[PDB]
RNA sequence: GACCUUAUAGCUCAGUGGAGAGCACGGGAUUUAUAAUCCCGGUGUCAUCGGUUCGAUUCCGAUUAAGGUCACCA
RNA sequence: UUAAUA
RNA sequence: GAUCGCUAUAAGAUGCACGAGAGCGAAAGCAUUUCACUCAACUGUGUCCAUUAAUCAAGAACGAAAGUUAGGGGAUCGAAGACGAUCAGAUACCGUCGUAGUCCUAACUAUAAACGAUGUCAACCAAGGAUUGGAUGAAA
């Protein structure tokens, strides 16, 4: 039998999400010089953010993280990452627009150095006639720069956890559009992804200060 | 002698485009010359999405669709009756 | 009694991965690195035309759900996929008949999705410039 | 003078035309005035296998076996030069 | 010359103490007709003499053909 | 899947 | 201990969707975003010169891909080659593996259905709608 040497440990994200377990996870039990607890050091969880916060608004993210260490059948994940569901990605690229993208390195003020894309779309206005709606090089260039410094602004003062609950709140994508709006008619923009390019330190006492 | 007066392709002031493969036969074809057509879907067929429903575990989770585009060379598309020919008189209409 | 490693009702996540040579269907954990049980298209046949057939991929799917309950996992997540690296992204015919067997015998599906690999950009593919013939 | 064999005519027809090729290209770097970077001047010749010597400027250069710098010598310098201010600025 | 091996249908091979394969050939079918394809059939003195042989095409000698190796120091 | 010739 | 699943790696190559009868370039050709160095053209001009122009045997630059020479790299694909099928045969189409090559640097080669099969310059020339980039009024 397969399964005779297996248990279950319950998942458990940081405090900065309504839900807080998420499910289970397995791991065969332990041996002579393989400890269990040794052996979830390291497993990435894929989450969908609609179940962390239990609304389905949210649905079109999804979030990762990691088991640092074992509280007693209990992980104690932090944020590893997120990333925009594929079939959302693919739905935002229409056809007669320019698209826009762009990726910024910015070192949280906690120490974790992250990296940021960020993807937009030019819009057709409300009288437009015409069925193609592009920029000039010149256009796209001005709105890259906004949009590269206007993000770095937002999260070099934010801690990284903080920052990931500022991305749910809706500000930075309507900042952007609204101040991008006054070198081109923007309608979507998202942030698709976010890394860990180099993780910050971290201490058990930070742990227990994230974890209730 | 020519068929068609923009020869087949949607080529002008350029003279060189890069190739696209084939969805089908995977042939090396220009990017204009390519017969391209569009694919929304959902990823659940018309018979299994009341079965999916009825054992769900979320509330009014939509269903997701899936997106691609699919380029055909020209034997590629015309055997398989993406493009069918048409008469001298209606190959003129583009619409 | 309990079987032994089983729980109680839990989430796991179907990996249905079916070309037009073959079905997998492959139950993982939520982090994925466990695997519950895996069953393949071609374990229910006998010639290897069939391997495809939706027939086969129903029935690989009914046996996953039966020890997936079994087992304490009675909710799934699905992730459909197709071999599209630089090949046909379309999941062959056996990938819906596995997600309808596996609703069909009593799972809750949770979210599905569409994670057949698109690439941001191709190594050469397979056949030439004059392509299958 | 010569048709097409410039500097290895002093080889006569004894060596095999490639060989005689391939060593015409390093004979005349290797016997050629550089430009001196300490004092902008076509002074510099090769005393010996990787030593040069500013004739008119009294400087010494360490440089490749027949040119005065290579290309992995020239590379090599840019790279350090960007690691350097990197490592100096944060 | 001396040692060794082989000899089976019209052609290449199998197998033999109580003769298969293929290709070929003949007849029938398919085709407008041939080729291919399908169906059926007829083909071996087991190289020529003696002996053991219950009984030899097989085992043992002989006569032939066919090849392979050797034929050196002077 | 295979499909030569007059 | 394959196929499959998650996680980490380090090189090679490529540059999806946007991507179009749209743009640039003498043609060949050009698609990740930044910073430099250049270049050309259009529009605007009560700015300067004053025929400096057009086309051009000989002559000279650039010239896809393949190919050659010498280094580096060598992931994917793959003339040759080797298998397995199909076939009467199959040295082919189909499948598996796979050397040169495909990639970068230096130097040769100088050919393509190098096509708009339409030489370069200039004048006149029937109705439209749309588009790329300027100028100029109205409409925020």
């Amino acid at each position: 039998e397969p399964f005779s040497k297996k248990e279950w440990y319950n998942v458990k994200v940081p405090k900065n999400f309504k839900r807080r377990t998420v499910g289970q996870i397995v791991v065969n039990k332990t041996a002579g010089t393989r400890i269990a607890s040794e052996q979830l050091k390291g497993r990435v969880v894929e989450v969908n953010l609609a179940d962390l916060m239990e609304n389905e608004k949210f649905g079109a993210y999804n979030y990762k993280f990691k088991c640092e260490d074992v509280n007693g059948k209990d992980c104690l994940m932090i944020f590893h990452g997120l990333k925009l569901t594929t079939d959302k990605l693919r739905s935002i690229v229409k056809k007669w627009c320019t698209l826009i993208e762009t990726s910024v390195d910015v070192k949280t003020t906690d120490g974790h150095l992250i990296r940021i894309f960020c993807i937009g779309f030019t819009s057709r206005k409300s009288n437009q006639i015409k069925k193609t709606s592009y920029a000039k090089s010149a256009q796209i260039k001005k709105i890259r720069k906004i949009m590269n410094n206007l993000i770095t602004k937002e999260a070099a003062s934010r801690e990284l956890t903080q920052f990931v609950d500022y991305l749910r709140e809706n500000k930075l994508p309507k900042e952007i559009v609204a101040k991008c709006s006054k070198v081109f008619s923007m309608d979507n923009v998202y942030i698709r992804k976010v890394k860990i390019l180099k993780a910050g330190k971290i201490d058990s006492l930070k742990l227990l200060d994230q974890h209730q | 002698t020519s068929k068609r007066r923009n020869n087949g392709r949607s080529k002008k002031g350029r003279g060189h485009t890069q190739n696209v493969r084939c969805s089908h036969c995977g042939r090396c074809v220009p990017k204009d010359k390519a017969i391209k057509r569009y694919q929304i879907k959902n990823i659940v067929e018309a018979a299994a999405v009341r079965d999916i429903s009825d054992n769900s575990a979320l509330t009014k989770y939509k269903l997701p669709k899936t997106y691609m585009k699919l380029e055909y060379c020209v034997s590629c598309g015309i055997h398989g009756r993406v493009v069918r020919v048409r008469s001298r008189t209606d190959r003129r209409n583009r619409l | 009694e309990v079987i032994p490693g089983s729980t109680k009702d839990a989430f796991g996540v179907a990996h249905i991965y079916a070309t037009f040579n073959d079905t997998f269907v492959h139950v993982t954990d939520i982090s994925g690195k466990e695997t519950i049980i895996r069953i393949t298209g071609g374990m229910r046949v006998k010639a290897d035309r069939d391997e495809s057939s939706p027939y086969a991929a129903m029935t690989a799917a009914q046996d996953v759900a039966k020890r997936c309950k079994d087992l304490g996992v009675t909710s799934l997540h699905i992730k459909m996929r197709g071999e599209g690296g630089v090949y046909s992204k379309t999941p062959g015919p056996g990938a819906q008949a596995a997600l309808r067997a596996l609703a069909r015998a009593n799972m809750k599906i949770g979210r599905i999705e569409d994670v057949t690999p698109i690439p941001t950009d191709c190594t050469k593919r397979k056949g030439g410039r004059r392509g299958r013939r | 003078r010569t048709k097409k064999v410039g500097i290895v005519g002093k080889y006569g027809t004894r060596y095999g035309a490639s060989l005689r090729k391939v060593i015409k290209k390093i004979e005349i770097a290797q016997h050629s005035k550089y430009v001196c970077p300490f004092c902008c001047k076509e002074a510099v010749r090769r005393t010996a296998c990787g030593i040069w010597e500013c004739k008119g400027c009294g400087k010494q250069i360490a440089g490749g076996a027949y040119t005065l710098s290579t290309i992995s010598g020239a590379t090599v310098r840019s790279t350090v030069r960007r690691l350097r201010d990197a490592k100096n600025s944060q």
